[PDB]
């Protein structure tokens, strides 16, 4: 036949377009995430000089 | 009065087989009457499966 194959073919299409910008998504939260942390890590220490530099 | 009760027994014949030919048919119409709604009915379930899969 000829509607099976058109629609199964698009919506296999439509599931692989949702799966990679899921996966894509996910990748740029995760480094964003580490990234966060970095700021964290350096504003906390960034605080300390600051203090001691008030003292 | 022979060649009347030959004749007329031909004839109770041809009648007969005549019923017998009218009910073949009625019933051959009929098989293809249910062959007809068999066949309406898988057209409309394929087209209610296109429907559903045009429309999600």
């Amino acid at each position: 036949m000829d509607a099976i194959k058109k629609k199964m073919q698009m919506l296999k299409l439509d599931k692989e377009n949702a799966l990679d910008r899921a996966e894509q998504a996910e990748a740029d939260k995760k480094a964003a995430e580490d990234r966060s942390k970095q700021l964290e890590d350096e504003l906390v220490s960034l605080q300390k000089k600051l203090k001691g530099t008030e003292d | 009065s022979d060649k009347l009760k030959e004749a007329e027994t031909r004839a109770e014949f041809a009648e007969r087989s005549v019923t017998k030919l009218e009910k073949s048919i009625d019933d051959l119409e009929d098989e293809l009457y249910a062959q007809k709604l068999k066949y309406k009915a898988i057209s409309e379930e394929l087209d209610h499966a296109l429907n559903d899969m045009t429309s999600i």
